[PDB]
RNA sequence: UUUGCUCCACACAAUAUAGAUGGAUACGAAUAAGGCGUCCUUGUGGCGUCGCUGAACCAUAGCAGGCUAGCAACGGUGCACUUGGCGGAAAGGCCUUGGGUGCUUGCUGGCGAAUUGCAAUGUCAUUUUGCGUGGGGAUAAAUCAUUUGUAUACGACUUAGA
RNA sequence: GCAGUCAAGCGUUCAUAGCGACAUUGCUUUUUGAUUCUUCGAUGUCGGCUCUUCCUAUCAUACCGAAGCAGAAUUCGGUAA
RNA sequence: AGAACUGGCGAUGCGGGAUGAACCGAACGUAGAGUUAAGGUGCCGGAAUACACGCUCAUCAGACACCACAAAAGGUGUUAGUUCAUCUAGACAGCCGGACGGUGGCCAUGGAAGUCGGAAUCCGCUAAGGAGUGUGUAACAACUCACCGGCCGAAUGAACUA
RNA sequence: GCCAGCAUCAGUUUUGGUGGCAGGAUAAAUCCAUAGGAAUGUAGCUUGCCUCGGUAAGUAUUAUAGCCUGUG
C-alpha cells in the first residue's frame, strides 16, 4: 500500500559529468564539463583524449552515463588526475555504445578479401544455428 | 503592459510612520531604565483602550511603554553580551507576547498586590472558553438577543440580516417584517472551545462573560540590579 | 532505394510533408501515404477552420459549377497542398503527380507492408512543445466530410489483427535469438567476431 | 526570464496512497478512488518519501510557470475529496408559487425534477452526474443537499440546478425567486 | 563579426608654439584595424578638436585575454540610440573573454531593442570580482551551490530522408 | 457476315513502356517517455538490459554460374501436386499438411573455360495477341422499319407485335 | 470659430523664450416651454417598367446586457445579413 | 501651372524587382571554358529544411527599397531598462486584536450623533487611531477603511522609458 | 572516310594532400616555481542536534579537495 511514481530518469549536466564532442575539431572524444556558464553553454576539458580547454554550445555535443568526482573549476592537471583515479576509459570501453563505434570503424576499414572470408564464415554459422534450431 | 494587481484606492488623512518612530521608542526606553528604578515586564495581551487610559490613570506615577516586542528587546539589548544594565538578558528573553514594560520607582509589593485586584470583564474571548450558554428563541429576534426585557429592547435592524446569514450561517429568513428566525439555536454553551464564528456572536449580540486581568512576568529593580520572577497570572 | 515507398502519415505536419513527397515525386519515386486522418497542422482549431471558411467562400459567381471545388476529405486536404508545389499543368507535372496514391486509413494491400515516417515533418521533433495544433480528421468532419466513423471501426479491427500477428512474429524472434546465442562462444563465431560480425 | 527550476510541493496525508505514471493520476483513499488525466501540462512528479510528493518544471517560462500551482490545487482537491468530501447546501425561496422539486429515475437516470416555478406549466429536468448524492434535509425548510468526492462534479451539478431556474424579462430587484448556494464544506466537517 | 580588442594612441601634430602634443590611448572593440582607427578618429573628433588630417596614430596593438578559460561576469554600460531619444543602459553577461562578452552584447541589442552597430556606444566593460554584487537574477540564477538541470526533449537530426521507426525524444 | 465464340497450351512474328538490374524487410501507443528479457500474488508491479539511426538485417562463391567423385548431416531450398484453414476497406492474397523430385558453397578432390583479340548496354526479369493448325464446351441480342401516348420542336422517352 | 483661466506632457532634464492633450467658462433668446400657417428644401440629364446578386454602417423577426426596469409599453447597447 | 543642375527614357535589348518606357545591376559581332554583379538558396525553381544568439502566437499575424501608405493614445499580453522608495529594529500579501477621550465640535433640520448640506481641520492620551474612506439606520447602533500590534519569513512597491 | 580509347606535353582553370620560414606581449594560455588572499568554505573541531553519526549551523585558509591574484 505504498505510493508509486515512476516517470522520468534524465542525464544531468552538471561539474563531473563526461562528454563525448559530437562535431568539431575533436570529433569522437571524451571531456568533462568543469563549469557552466549558461542554459546552452558549458566549459569542458578532456587532457588524456587530446582536447582543449574550451566553451562550446551543449548542441555540439551528446552527454553520456558517466560521471566522476571533480570540484567546479579544477584545472588541467586536476582534472587529468582526477580522470586516470576515478578510472573511466575503461568504464567507456565497457559500455555497448562503444562497442557499437569500434565496431562501426572495424567493418569500414575491411579489405575485399576480408569480405569474402566474412560471408564464407557467415554461412558456416548459418548451416549449425540453422540445424540447431528446429530440433531444439 | 504586464498582469499585475493594482492596490485598492483610498484618500485619507493619516500617514504611515517610519524607523523614526522606532528610534524614539528605543532612546526612549533606554532612557526610561535611567530613570525608573522598577522596570517590570509585563504581558497586557487582550486589552480594550479604554482600560488601558484607566491603568494609565491609576497608575499616573509610573511610565508605561507598549512598543513593538522586537525594538524593546532590542532596546534593552537582548543580545548575550549586550546590555544597559547589569545582567538584563533575563528580562530581555522573558518578553514572548504583546509585552508591555512598566517603569515605577514607588513600591515592590504594592505594585504587585494592586494588579491582582484590577481586573474588569472583556468580550467573548476567542481564544479562551466561555461559560454563559446563550440560546435565541423561535421568534423575531431584538437587539439584546435574549438579554433584556420583553417590551424593553428594540428588534435588531433589517441591514444586518446577510452578515447573520452569510458571515454567520445562522438560519434565518424575514417573512413578515424583521429577522424572525423559525427555530431556536443554540450559538454557545459552558466550557466547550468557543470558536470565532462563536466570539463574534456573541460581540455582536453584546454579551461579557469573560474577565480581563493584567499578567505581570517580572520585576528588575535596577538599584541591586536584579530581576524578581512572578507568576501573577 | 525502394520500388514503392509507403508513409503512415500519423503525427506529421501538412506543408513539411508535401515539400517533401512533392520532391521525391519529381526525382521519379513512387510514394503512397496512408492514414491521412491523423495528420497535423499548426495551429488552433479554431483558426484552421476559419482558414477553411475563407476557402469555402470563394467561387465563381456566374456559375457555382464551374469554380474552385472544395474536396472535404483530409486525403483531398493533402492532395491540395501537393498539387500546390507541384507545376501541374504540364506533361511533367502530371506525370509526377500520377507517381502518387493517398488514403485515409490503411486498405489492401498496404496493411502487411512496412511503413515509414520522414523526420522532418514530425510534430514532435518539429513544434515547440506547449504549442497548440489541430487534428485533420477533426477539422474535416466540422466542415463536412462524412466517414470518420466508419474509418475507425475498419482502423480498430486492423489493430486486433496486427497485434496477433505481432504476438506470433515476437515469440518467434525470441527463440531465434536463443538458439543464436547458444552458438556463440564458437571457433567461427570468435573469427566473425575479429573481422567485426 | 526562463527560471531553470521551479517546484510546489504535495504533502498527502496517512491512509491515502497516489499512483503517477504518465500524467495519469489515481488516488485511493477511505472514501473512494478518484482519477485525474494531466497530459497537457507538461510537468514532472517525484515521491521524496512516502508522504511527499514533488512536481517540477525545467527551463520555463511565465505561461508556463503559472500552472504548477494549478496542479498541485487540483491534486490537493482530489486528495481533500476522497478523505473528507465535499458537501454543498442550496436553499430556495419564492414569494407566491411554491416550488416542487423532486427525484425522478426517467429510464434509470436520477433527475432532478423542478415544477411551479413562478407559476410556470413547464417541468425542468436536470441529471444528477456519476458519484454525488442529492438528500432533501429535514429540520430546515427548502433546503438540498449535494454531496460527493468531485468537487468539480458538485460544484457543476448545483451550479446547472441554479441556472436551471432564473427568471426572464422581468426585475429582478422585485422577483426574488430560484435556488441559490449557501455552504460549500465537507462530509466530515471536521477531524 | 567576430571582434577584436586593440589599443589605439594617437596625438596631434607638432607645430610652431605646441612642441610635443599630448598622446591620447582608447581600447576599441573592432573587427579589424582599418575599423579601429576609424573608430578612434570617430571617438577623438566628438572629445577634441582633431581631425583625421590634424593629427596622427602612434600605435596600434592588438590585447589577448590574459585568462582566456576561466568563467568571469562581466558588467557592460552602454548608451544607445532608439528611435525617439538616447538611453543608458546597465547589463550582465556571464562569459570567458572580453571580446564575447561584447559579442553577445551586440547580439542582445539588435535582438531586444533593435539597435544596430551604428547606434551603440560601449561606455565601459568591466569584471564584477564578487558575488553578492550581481544584480540580474538571470545571471544570479547560475551562482548557486552544486548547481544541477537536465536536458529534456532531445531533438536529433538525420539524413536520408526516411526513417524506419519512430523516434525518441529521450535524454 | 464465307469458321464466328468461351476457357487453357506454343511453331514462328513481335510491343518498351515518365524508365527492373539481390530483397517495398507488416504491432499499437507515448515523447516531461518507451522497447525487449526475466520473476511473482499479476500490477499505473519488482529486477536487468537497450537506444545516441537502415553505416541495419536477410541474402550473397560456381560457364549469366558447366561436367563429375567422396565425406558429414536430418538441416536449407527450388519446382509442380496435396491436406486443411483464414482474409470483403479496393478481399484477388496469407498461413499450413503429406509424399515425389532437383540443387546444396557445411567440408574435400578431378576436368573444362582462351581469339569478344587493351573498352564499347554488349542484349539474360516481366506481355498481349496474330496466320490457322491444338482440347473440351457454349447456340444471343440490339438497331432501323410498323405501333402506343403516361412523352415530345427534332433527337430522345414510354408501350405492343415473328 | 473667437476670447479667458487652467496644466499632464513640454521647448527631445529648463514651466512662465514658446508650445500645450484632457478640462473649463463665457457668444449666438419672441430670454417662464413663447412665436414661426414655412416646403425658409434640394434637383436639368435623367425618371419609370422588368429582373438578379452583393455589403453591413440592423428597421423588423432570434438570443443577451444596462436603466426607478412593479406589471404592460418603451429607451440605450452587444452578437447577428 | 512653372523654373535650376545632373542622370535617364525617347533611340535599348540583357540579369533582377511575379507583372511594368523611366528603379537596382550592367549596356549587345558569332562561339567555348572559368568567375561574378544585383537578387536569392522549404516546394513550384538552379542553389544550406546551414550554423549562432534572442524576440513574437495575431477569432484578416508577418514576410524585403521605388511600390501598392498610418502615428499619439488605449491594453491585468510579454521582454529589457531608468529613477525613486521599504526591508531580519521583520518589508509586500493573508489571518487575528486595537481603532480611544473633550464631543451628540458650530450653524442649518421635523431628525441627521464622522458619513443630505454650509462652515471646518482643534486639544489630550498614544504603540496608533480622521472633528473621518465607504456600507449602513427615521435618527442611533453595527461593520469597513486610514493608522498601530501579534503570527508567518525574503525580497518587495510606485512612476516612467522602448 | 566515320566514331572512339590510352600515354606524354602546351595554354586556361577548378579541387585536395604535404614541407620550409617570418611576425606579435620575440602570441596570450596550459605546465613549473614563489608571495598574498578569499568563499558558492575542504579537512579538523564545537554545538538545539543526533534515525544510533546522518543531517543542520558556527569556527577554521589546505589540512584527509580545491580555487583566485601578483611575480618569475
Ligand atoms: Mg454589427
Ligand atoms: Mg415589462
Ligand atoms: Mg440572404
Ligand atoms: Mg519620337
Ligand atoms: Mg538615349
Ligand atoms: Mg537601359
Ligand atoms: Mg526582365
Ligand atoms: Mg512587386
Ligand atoms: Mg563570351
Ligand atoms: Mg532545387
Ligand atoms: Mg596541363
Ligand atoms: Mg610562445
Amino acid at each position: 500500500t505504498d505510493s508509486i511514481v515512476k516517470a522520468s530518469n534524465w542525464r544531468l549536466v552538471e561539474v563531473g559529468r563526461v562528454v563525448l564532442i559530437k562535431k568539431g575539431q575533436s570529433a569522437g572524444k571524451l571531456a568533462a564539463i568543469v563549469e557552466i556558464i549558461d542554459q546552452k553553454k558549458v566549459l569542458i576539458d578532456g587532457p588524456k583524449a587530446g582536447v582543449p580547454r574550451q566553451a562550446i554550445n551543449l548542441g555540439q555535443v551528446v552527454l553520456t552515463p558517466l560521471t566522476f568526482a571533480l570540484p567546479r573549476g579544477a584545472r588541467t592537471a586536476t582534472v587529468s588526475k582526477k580522470w586516470a583515479a576515478a578510472a573511466v576509459c575503461e568504464k567507456w570501453a565497457a559500455s555497448s555504445w562503444a562497442k557499437k563505434i569500434a565496431q562501426r570503424e572495424r567493418r569500414a576499414a575491411l579489405t575485399d578479401f576480408e569480405r569474402f572470408q566474412v560471408m564464407v564464415l557467415r554461412k558456416q554459422k548459418r548451416y549449425t544455428v540453422k540445424k540447431a534450431l528446429a530440433k531444439a | 503592459p504586464r498582469s499585475k494587481r493594482s492596490k485598492l484606492v483610498t484618500l485619507a488623512q493619516t500617514d504611515k510612520k517610519g524607523r523614526e518612530n522606532k528610534e524614539r521608542i528605543f532612546d526612549e526606553v533606554r532612557e526610561a531604565l535611567d530613570t525608573y528604578r522598577y522596570v517590570w515586564v509585563l504581558h497586557l495581551d487582550d486589552v480594550r483602550t479604554p482600560v488601558l487610559q484607566e491603568i494609565r490613570t491609576s497608575w499616573a506615577g509610573s511610565k508605561l511603554i507598549m512598543g513593538k516586542r522586537k525594538v524593546l528587546q532590542k532596546a534593552l539589548g537582548e543580545k548575550r553580551e549586550e546590555e544597559y544594565k547589569e545582567n538584563l538578558y533575563q528580562l530581555s528573553k522573558l518578553c514572548s507576547g504583546v509585552t508591555g514594560l512598566l517603569f515605577t520607582d514607588e513600591d515592590v509589593n504594592t505594585v504587585k498586590e494592586y494588579f491582582k485586584s484590577y481586573v474588569r470583564s472583556d468580550y467573548s474571548r476567542p481564544n479562551t472558553k466561555a461559560p454563559l450558554t446563550f440560546t435565541i428563541p423561535e421568534g423575531i429576534v431584538y437587539s439584546r438577543g435574549g438579554q433584556i426585557p420583553a417590551e424593553e429592547d428594540v428588534p435588531m435592524i433589517h441591514s444586518l440580516e446577510p452578515t447573520m446569514r452569510n458571515k454567520f450561517e445562522i438560519p434565518t429568513k424575514i417573512k413578515a417584517g424583521k429577522i424572525t428566525i423559525d427555530s431556536p439555536y443554540l450559538v454557545c454553551t459552558e466550557g466547550e472551545k468557543l470558536d470565532v464564528r462563536q466570539a463574534l456572536i456573541l460581540k455582536q449580540f453584546g454579551i461579557a462573560a469573560s474577565e480581563f486581568k493584567v499578567k505581570v512576568s517580572a520585576y528588575y529593580d535596577n538599584d541591586s540590579s536584579t530581576v524578581e520572577s512572578t507568576n501573577i497570572n | 532505394v525502394e520500388p514503392v515507398v509507403v508513409i503512415d502519415g500519423k503525427g506529421h505536419l501538412v506543408g513539411r510533408l508535401a515539400s517533401v513527397v512533392a520532391k521525391q515525386l519529381l526525382n521519379g519515386q513512387k510514394i503512397v501515404v496512408v492514414r491521412a486522418e491523423e495528420l497535423n497542422i499548426s495551429g488552433e482549431f479554431f483558426r484552421n477552420k476559419l482558414k477553411y471558411h475563407d476557402f469555402l467562400r470563394k467561387a465563381t459567381a456566374f456559375n457555382k459549377t464551374r469554380g474552385p471545388f472544395h474536396f472535404r476529405a483530409p486525403s483531398r486536404i493533402f492532395y491540395k497542398a501537393l498539387r500546390g508545389m507541384v507545376s501541374h499543368k504540364t506533361a511533367r507535372g502530371k506525370a509526377a503527380l500520377e507517381r502518387l496514391k493517398v488514403f485515409e486509413g490503411i486498405p489492401p494491400p498496404y496493411d502487411k507492408k512496412k511503413r515509414v515516417v520522414v523526420p522532418q515533418a514530425l510534430r514532435v521533433l518539429r513544434l515547440k512543445p506547449g504549442r497548440k495544433y489541430t487534428t485533420l480528421g477533426k477539422l474535416s468532419t466540422s466542415v463536412g466530410w462524412k466517414y470518420e466513423d466508419v474509418v475507425a471501426k475498419l482502423e480498430a479491427k486492423r489493430k486486433v489483427s496486427s497485434a496477433e500477428y505481432y504476438a506470433k512474429k515476437r515469440a518467434f524472434t525470441k527463440k531465434v535469438a536463443s538458439a543464436n546465442a547458444t552458438a556463440a562462444e564458437s571457433d567461427v563465431a570468435k573469427q566473425l567476431a575479429a573481422l567485426g560480425y | 526570464m526562463k527560471y531553470i527550476q521551479t517546484e510546489q510541493q504535495i504533502e498527502v496525508p496517512e491512509g491515502v496512497t497516489v499512483s503517477i505514471k504518465s500524467r495519469i493520476v489515481k488516488v485511493v483513499g477511505p472514501r473512494g478512488t478518484l482519477t485525474k488525466n494531466l497530459k497537457h501540462i507538461d510537468v514532472t512528479f517525484t515521491k521524496v518519501n512516502n508522504q511527499l510528493i514533488k512536481v517540477a518544471v525545467h527551463n520555463g517560462g511565465r505561461k508556463h510557470v503559472a500552472a504548477l500551482r494549478t496542479v498541485k490545487s487540483l491534486v490537493d482537491n482530489m486528495i481533500t475529496g476522497v478523505t473528507k468530501g465535499y458537501k454543498y447546501k442550496m436553499r430556495y425561496v419564492y414569494a407566491h408559487f411554491p416550488i416542487n422539486v423532486n427525484i425522478v429515475e426517467k429510464d434509470g437516470a436520477k433527475f432532478i425534477e423542478v415544477r411551479n416555478f413562478l407559476g410556470d406549466k413547464k417541468i425542468r429536468n436536470v441529471p444528477v452526474r456519476d458519484g454525488v448524492t442529492i438528500e432533501f434535509s429535514t429540520n430546515v425548510k427548502d433546503e438540498i443537499v449535494l454531496s460527493g468526492n468531485s468537487v468539480e462534479d458538485v460544484s457543476q451539478n448545483a451550479a446547472d440546478l441554479q441556472q436551471i431556474c432564473r427568471v426572464r424579462n422581468k426585475d429582478i430587484r422585485k422577483f426574488l425567486d430560484g435556488i441559490y448556494v449557501s455552504h460549500k464544506g465537507f462530509i466530515t466537517e471536521d477531524l | 563579426a567576430h571582434f577584436k580588442e586593440y589599443q589605439v594612441i594617437g596625438r596631434r601634430l607638432p607645430t610652431e608654439s605646441v612642441p610635443e602634443p599630448k598622446l591620447f590611448r582608447m581600447r576599441i572593440f573592432a573587427s579589424n584595424e582599418v575599423i579601429a582607427k576609424s573608430r578612434y578618429w570617430y571617438f577623438l573628433q566628438k572629445l577634441h578638436k582633431v581631425k583625421k588630417a590634424s593629427g596622427e596614430i602612434v600605435s596600434i596593438n592588438q590585447i589577448n585575454e590574459a585568462h582566456p578559460t576561466k568563467v568571469k561576469n562581466f558588467g557592460v554600460w552602454v548608451r544607445y540610440d532608439s528611435r525617439s531619444g538616447t538611453h543608458n543602459m546597465y547589463k550582465e553577461i556571464r562569459d570567458v573573454s572580453r571580446v564575447a562578452a561584447v559579442e553577445t552584447l551586440y547580439q542582445d541589442m539588435a535582438a531586444r531593442h533593435r539597435a544596430r552597430f551604428r547606434s551603440i556606444h560601449i561606455l565601459k566593460v568591466a569584471e564584477i570580482e564578487k558575488t553578492a554584487d550581481v544584480k540580474r537574477q538571470y545571471v544570479k540564477q547560475f551562482l548557486t551551490k552544486d548547481l544541477k538541470f537536465p536536458l529534456p526533449h532531445r531533438v536529433q537530426k538525420s539524413t536520408k530522408t526516411f526513417s524506419y521507426k519512430r523516434p525518441s525524444t529521450f535524454y
